[PDB]
């Protein structure tokens, strides 16, 4: 079969790896850079820490976004079934458009939710705006996951 | 926790440090400190030798168990001991330089068998044995130290802590890794 | 010869790029402006919801990337023309690397605008107008990619 | 000087690609035939080695990040130097993840017959072990660095006040989700891959 | 510390020379092992005597 | 924060430990309740100062000896942190001490115009601003023979770029000009060092802490020039640093500020310094804003600006302890709560 | 065949010897950035 | 396998006979050291005996 | 041979480049001059709709890129000459990498002009004068790209 | 099946197994020896208990030496690509692991021997941290010694 | 095919790199730890002849390179196997890039140690003890290269 | 085949390299240690001809490179073997890229030794001895390249 | 044996003989000129005594010029590839060694004319160090002349 060559799972497992590595990279930037800002206010008003763990949770959801598409790419890969190069390019693209989506969303959550938590010890009215900017910066990875799911269902 | 440590720490040491030659050296340099503990007690000890002489009885057990387990292995300065009768016989008539197998006659009485020494696939068998050994001894150590939690919650007379932590912990640990440790023994039991 | 087997590669990376670079620009525009929002609403709490307009303005860039990437995704085929893959690659780059530019512009304008609008209340209308001039760049990229994607599969053959 | 080499390699790649494309020979730069004709044992062994290498370079990374600040923060408050060793432990488990995935991958590493050597399954299980070693080593790298950073902040917030370590251990938990998720994905990727036959 | 190394040099090399003399299969039994047993035992037993000379000389120190 | 703890892992965690010894508001209220300098010593002995005045024993204990020893242990802690520093960190520690070297130069060459003895004008010098040729500034009077003999081998040598020696030797009027101009060139050089080689989290929060030093020095030069100076604005603009938040529009209006209102209307257009010149003690306004800028520099973790934010906060702590011990020794307690505590 | 000059074996020796040389350049840039704390060695 | 149960009987009966005949001076370390060490010696003996009772891999060498 | 299969690639990356490198110069001219408006109109907010002329002249060059991207887009085909792809790549680069220069010049001149036009109000007519020279650099690239695109499909064969 | 370029990967694996491990051990010796020399000018009686980080860095290089010796006894002129790439993997594993473990021992060791002179309770702390960083070289040695056993089968 | 024409290239690079990178390592070890000698023997020149041990232990690394370069040089030939060239390349790199590390460690430890040994004379024994662990790195590289070079031309065809 | 057309390329670039990298190392050793002479012989002008030793020992490196670039050159020739070109490239690199290291180690030692030996007269012998240990690196590169160049045309067909 | 692309290496050897020696001479002239024009403001009598580093820099460019002329007059269309390789080697030998000689002459000349105004006895030391720095380019001249003497010796 000229449409299903034997090097096609290379681009599917590359889609798995780009969906997992870059999304957990974004999740790790988003949890580490924000945990810096949460622990920075550890002494000055310690009672605002357990309320401020939201940019850590919203960063950890970005790894679930990559986990879902990595499971759904790895479920379409078998050495006995035929696997087109179209399918491999499509899995490469759907991992690649969720990995950098979650990477950018994790950079945005990490840069927002430590400055916000670090200024939140002065003004206690910041929290609604902080959560709102975190929602706007966390739907960035949801957009990429939507594109990845539509692209996975299209390419198979 | 330092009353189950007195056997398990030298024994978990000896599983990692298994050799009758190095074990006898360590037992001998520990017994040198045990027999001379009166001249060394009234003496200024620097920190390294204070560490070594404060534990002159942890090293005696760490040598005494290392001799036992390196007699379970055939490892005497990485050599075998042809003490018992082997469970494997080699063929008598074979060409020089060819790969041959051994036929199983019986089972080796005490410890690992000495026909695995200069063997190509002996290291695969030692990998399987020592991996399953580590799994079963870790299972035994964990399910022994988990009963002490029940004895603690019983001495505190807290049935709420028992039914909330010990029983859902017991039938979670034993239903997965107790089943794994049983399955290793049952695969060893069948032919 | 005219619709080769490696032809959906260009359309696939064009569908990827319109999310990658667009979400990168939108993330810059949300992050750098949210730093200014969280830095100026310490002593100006009542301006907390007037200052979200840079962040919303940067989220519309990612919506622009989302629309074009979905509309490219629903034209990828196995027996696809190489012309179609080239057009989808061009339409993906045209949204991605222009939404990155508009996100850079909104991220650099919006934090200065929310830092000056807390000090001067009449600077808010100027901030909104400069952000419209900054968002229209990504709007131009979306216009180019929607006029371009409509030409993929018009006179394709073989 | 490194930017000069990055530009020079880019110029040489563009000149070589346009020279190969203009002369009607542009299909000679053939990445698919490169994937078909390189040995699957390269990809398999390279994936195993990079799995256990890049898990350890993230584990050891996190160990010095939350070790040096633990020892610095323990000068005035030495009552952290044993309790806070769980931050070393959380960034050390990402190496045992890569180790127990590298051994499971090396179990799928046998001698394939030369008549069916570049087959469908043998090449599949080279690709799968390569990218499933990469996605575990890189994930444990990034997880070890993130847990090291969020343990270095915890080691100083512990020495500030004792009740803060419990609150900032949660960030280490959410950071150590990542290596376990890489552990899951690398086992799902090489789940259907067979041995070399 | 030379008397400890010399006492182990007596004991270990005497056991090795006896296991070469009796043609024990953990020392002679392979193809890569030496062919003649007592020919190796004769040069290991002399080394055992040399370490015994070192043990007696350093035993009076 | 990924490459910080290679050379700066041990350095930060000890400085973060030194931060926890900053006295809180309750530890200041417990100091304002004291009746004797001995009671204040015993109250400080329960803090992280413990037994620093142990070699005094209640008889020679004055309110200046407390300021001597409490700052001396600050200086020894700074030297311990500096001895473990290497690379860009050690250079950053040297650039902090350059601003004290400038003050010791300007204090050493005024003790020779007044012909005060060299052994007593050096015990008033600052211990962190020590260079090996500091006592040898008592050899000449004019600026050129003190530069070309002594101050060439010092690291203050690139800072003598605009000090125009017109062969008038030295009065007290131009040593302050040389001091302000050296500090101007130093603030320029250390801002360019922070912008150039210091990493990004310790860059933005150190440029603000250093631009505040430039703005405070600009306001102090432009406000002390009313009473004891009659200078032209073209010669006054060489004394104002150009790195700060206040330079491009407001230091021009501070240069041609001939009256107090020329300063006040110039500082009314800047947003965070307006209201300083209206009510209250201006020096307390600058010290309060310094501590509010040093407080939110500890809240960023992997930063070498924590050393600056620690030593300026610890200097303010020594100033607050000195003010309290001055209040409880001279029996004036109307302004004992004039300390500054953000910790 | 893949090529006659850039064969299947040369081109995957130059990937192994590029990965190893990348790790070498990274590690040498780590050891090159190693400086001594001179203030804890002087008298002052 | 019954020559593992037959050794478990003579180890368990010995440990029960030592639980009741431990010296009264240091009971909680006589019947804790000796009874646990017999358990661990029997565990490593049973593991090293059952891996060779029915083996799947035969010893294979070339040089003999 | 004269109209190969890879021939629309250069036309697609010339349609894409004429908005990418144009909008990322227009974004520099918007951002670098908008941080000069938001930092100046905190004290002179009556000059807000007068200092915004650098942002408008930075938005004009993006329209210069948009026109050339549309005119290159509507001349793409599956079977077009490789000469047409080369000409469209040349037109896209001529607009993009010269509108990038015009945007850099507008961005550097505009914030220097609006920070100086509030101290001296007679510098606004000088800012407009320098900014017309900075803005005609993109109009020159538009002239070159339109003269290329008029030559694209004139006497093409095969 | 057994080409002419196949012992390149085994020889370069035997090279890298000692090269990267000695680079890591050299960083762990030098950076933690700077801390020993800086610490022991004011408190010199801690000189021979602070010597543990350079000993652990030496153990790392011994772990790399073991893999290099055990790879170079399986090299031949006519070995397969299987043996070649499995020796390459056995080299890369212990190389990256010894390099990482030596970097970690070097960065932890000087901070530990500096905190041990100020607080005496940090000696047990630095030893318990350095033991976790020591066994990472063991974690690469395990994969190296497992890939060695599958060399010629 | 087993003995190609481009086969002495890797052998000549292995003969070169063994002396090149050990000369780099020994040069850094001489340089960095000789700056410390020249800085600390302007005040106490009586201990000039005992601070020379970092320089000597650095120069041992160049002898480690020289031995392997001579032993690779006297095994080169026109018609050698490609296996021999690969083994000589590996033995050249195993001495060179390991003695480079050993020389880095000797230079850093020697410069940190001869500066601290003039303030504390008890630090000299610790400096020697750390430099032995720094010099056995190059010794291990020498062992690896000798075990390769014995294997180089053994059963070649 | 065995003596191809591109074979003297490696020999000519080795003959070039053996003087290029050698002169670069000797130029660093001359410039870096001439800075120290021009800085300390302003105070002590009587020590010009005494502190000239590191510049001379930097020039001896360039002499080592010259005597190998004039021995590779007369062993060059059209239709020489590719083995001969590889050996000449290796002997070029062994002198050049190790005399580069020896010149680094002569310059950055000799500048500090000239800075120090104007204060302490007993430091001059230590400077000479460290510079001998730094110059024996280039001597070792010379020995490796001479033993290598001796086998360039030895029984080569 | 004498291909068509053979004078490319000879043209690069003719270019690189003057290019890199001019770069070295330009570094030497620039460093020494900054030295002279900063040390002869106050001491103008020793202006013409300090021009010797600039002359030593110019002799490096003369060394490059001689080799480039001799390589230029041995070029040809139908020359051997051996001749092109020897001319490339002779160009690089004088060029990248005159570059190093120019670096050394510039650094030594700057450091010597900035300190020779303070100490008049330092001039005969500066001349002596610049002789060793100029012999570094004389060595590349000798190697280039001995290469170019054998570029057409036994050539078919």
């Amino acid at each position: 079969n000229i449409y299903a060559p034997l090097y096609a799972p290379f681009f599917g497992f590359a889609g798995c790896a780009a969906a997992m590595v870059l999304s957990c990279l974004g999740a790790a930037i988003g949890t580490a850079k924000s945990g810096i800002g949460i622990a920075g206010i550890g002494t000055f008003k310690p009672e605002l820490i357990m309320k401020s763990l939201i940019p850590v949770v919203m960063s950890g959801i970005l790894a679930i976004y990559g986990l879902v598409v990595a499971v759904l790419i790895a479920g379409n890969l078998s050495p006995t079934e035929d696997y087109t190069l179209f399918n491999g390019f499509m899995h490469l693209s759907c991992g690649l458009c969720v990995g950098f989506a979650c990477l950018s969303s994790g950079y945005a959550i990490g840069m927002v939710g430590d400055v916000g938590v670090r200024k939140y010890m002065h003004q206690p009215r910041l929290f609604v705006g902080i959560v709102l900017i975190l929602i706007f910066s966390e739907v960035l990875g949801l957009y990429g996951m939507i594109v990845a799911l539509i692209l996975n269902t299209r390419g198979s | 926790a330092g009353l189950a440590t007195v056997v398990t720490f030298p024994f978990m040491f000896a599983i990692m440090f298994g050799d009758m030659g190095h074990g006898f050296i360590l037992f001998l340099m520990a017994l040198f400190l045990v027999l001379n503990e009166r001249k060394f007690g009234a003496m200024h000890r620097d920190e390294i030798f204070d560490m070594a002489f404060t534990g002159r009885y942890v090293l005696l057990l760490m040598g005494a168990f290392s001799v036992y387990t390196g007699l379970l292995y055939n490892d005497i300065f990485s050599k075998s001991m042809t003490i018992f009768k082997s469970g494997w016989q080699w063929p008598s008539t074979f060409r020089k330089g060819e790969s041959i197998e051994a036929k199983k006659t019986g089972v080796y009485p005490f410890g690992l068998d000495f026909a695995w020494h200069g063997t190509d696939n002996g290291l695969l068998f030692s990998n399987s044995y020592k991996m399953k050994l580590s799994i079963l001894m870790g299972y035994a150590h964990m399910t022994y130290s988990f009963m002490f939690s029940y004895i603690n919650y019983r001495a505190k007379n807290s049935k709420v802590d028992i039914i909330g932590n010990f029983i859902p912990g017991l039938v979670f640990m034993q239903s997965i890794f107790g089943y794994l440790s049983w399955a290793i023994v049952y695969k060893w039991s069948k032919d | 010869e005219l619709c080769p087997v490696y032809a959906p590669f260009f359309g696939a990376i064009g569908c990827a790029s319109a999310i990658i670079f667009t979400s990168l620009g939108a993330a810059y525009g949300t992050a750098k402006s949210g730093v200014g929002i969280c830095a100026t609403c310490v002593l100006r709490p009542d301006l907390l919801f007037k200052n979200i307009v840079p962040v919303i303005m940067a989220g519309i860039i990612a919506i622009y990337g989302l629309v074009v990437s979905v509309l490219v995704c629903y034209s990828l085929g196995q027996k696809q023309a190489l012309y179609t893959g080239f057009i989808q690659l061009g339409a993906g780059l045209s949204v991605g690397l222009s939404g990155l530019a508009a996100g850079f512009a909104i991220g650099i304008v919006g934090d200065a605008g929310v830092r000056g609008s807390s000090q001067q209340p009449r600077l808010f209308v100027g901030m909104i107008l400069i952000l419209i001039f900054a968002e229209v760049l990504g709007l131009y990229g979306l216009i180019v990619a929607l006029l371009l994607n409509s030409r993929a599969t018009q006179d394709v053959v073989c | 000087f490194s930017h000069f080499l990055y530009y020079l390699v880019l110029i040489v790649v563009i000149v070589y690609g346009l020279y190969k494309l203009f002369t009607g020979h542009g299909s000679d730069i053939n990445f698919g035939k490169f994937l078909l004709r390189t040995s699957p044992y390269m990809w398999a062994n390279l994936g195993i080695a990079l799995c256990v290498g890049l898990s350890v370079v993230g584990a050891a990374w996190g160990i010095f990040i939350t070790g040096s600040s633990m020892i610095g923060a323990g000068v005035r408050a030495p009552r952290i130097t044993t309790k806070n060793l769980i931050s070393i432990i959380f960034c050390e488990v990402v190496a045992i993840y890569g180790l127990i995935i590298a051994i499971v991958f090396s179990s799928k590493l046998t001698v394939a017959t030369a008549e069916n050597m570049y087959s469908k399954s043998n090449l599949y299980t080279g690709y799968s072990l390569f990218w499933a070693g990469i996605t575990v080593g890189a994930s444990n790298l990034i997880c070890g660095i993130a847990v090291g950073i969020t343990g270095a902040t915890a080691a100083i917030s512990d020495a500030a006040d004792s009740a803060l370590f419990v609150k900032i251990l949660v960030i280490e938990i959410f950071g150590s989700i990542l290596g376990l998720l890489g552990l899951i994905v690398g086992l799902l990727m090489a789940g259907k891959a067979s041995e070399f036959q | 510390c030379c008397t400890v190394l010399s006492a182990f040099g007596v004991v270990i090399l005497s056991v090795i020379a006896h296991l070469f003399n009796t043609n024990h299969e953990s020392f002679v039994g392979s193809i890569n092992d030496p062919e003649d047993g007592p020919a190796v035992a004769h040069t290991v037993y002399l080394a055992a005597l040399v370490y015994l000379v070192f043990f007696v000389f350093c035993g009076f120190q | 924060g990924v490459y910080f703890n290679i050379d700066n892992g041990f350095i930060e965690g000890v400085v973060r430990g030194y931060r926890n010894g900053l006295l809180s508001n309750n530890q200041y209220i417990n100091l304002t309740q004291c009746d004797t300098l001995e009671d204040l010593k015993l109250q400080l002995s329960s803090t992280d100062y413990g037994n620093f005045l142990s070699s005094v024993s209640s008889e020679s204990l004055t309110t200046s000896l407390i300021q001597e020893y409490a700052s001396s242990k600050l200086y020894h802690e700074f030297n311990y942190i500096r001895d473990q520093s290497s690379g860009s960190t050690r250079k950053f520690m040297d650039y902090i001490t350059y601003g004290y070297m400038i003050d010791n130069v300007a204090l050493m060459i005024t003790g020779t115009i007044h012909d005060r003895d060299k052994g007593e004008i050096l015990q008033r010098c600052h211990p962190l601003g020590w260079f090996d040729t500091l006592p040898t500034l008592s050899v000449a009077t004019d600026l050129e023979s003190l530069y070309e003999t002594v101050l060439v081998d010092t690291p203050l040598a690139p800072y003598f770029k605009n000090c125009f020696d017109t062969a008038e030797e030295l009065d007290d009027m131009n040593i302050e000009i040389i001091r302000n101009k050296l500090y101007k060139a130093y603030l320029e050089d250390f801002y360019n060092f922070v912008t150039e080689e210091i990493p990004e989290p310790a860059k933005e929060c150190m440029q603000t802490l250093l631009g505040f030093e430039a703005d405070r020095r600009s306001i102090n030069i432009a406000l002390n020039s009313l009473q004891s100076s009659d200078i032209d604005p073209d010669l006054k603009s060489d004394l104002l640093p150009n790195i700060g938040k206040l330079y491009p529009l407001a230091t021009f209006h501070l240069a041609q500020a001939q009256d107090f209102e020329g300063v006040r209307a110039a500082l009314a257009n800047v947003y965070e310094y307006r209201g300083f010149l209206e009510t209250g003690n201006l020096e307390d306004h600058f010290y309060q804003l310094e501590m509010e800028l040093c407080r939110d520099a500890f809240t960023q973790q992997f930063a070498i600006s924590t050393v600056w934010a620690w030593m300026k906060s610890k200097e303010q702590e020594v100033r607050n302890i000195t003010w309290i011990a001055e209040c409880i020794a001279q029996n004036q307690r109307e302004r004992i709560n004039n300390y500054i505590s953000v910790y | 065949i893949l090529s006659s000059i850039w064969t299947e074996g040369l081109l995957m020796c130059l990937i192994v010897s590029a990965l190893l040389l990348f790790i070498l350049i990274v590690a040498l840039s780590w050891i090159s950035n190693l400086d001594i704390t001179y203030g804890a060695l002087e008298k002052s | 396998f019954y020559t593992v149960v037959g050794v478990f009987i003579v180890v368990s009966a010995m440990s029960v006979l030592f639980w009741i005949m431990a010296p009264k001076n240091n009971q909680a370390v006589w019947r804790s050291t000796v009874i646990l060490t017999l358990a661990m010696m029997f565990l490593m003996w049973a593991i090293t005996f059952l891996c060779q009772l029915h083996p799947l891999v035969a010893p294979r060498r070339s040089d003999l």
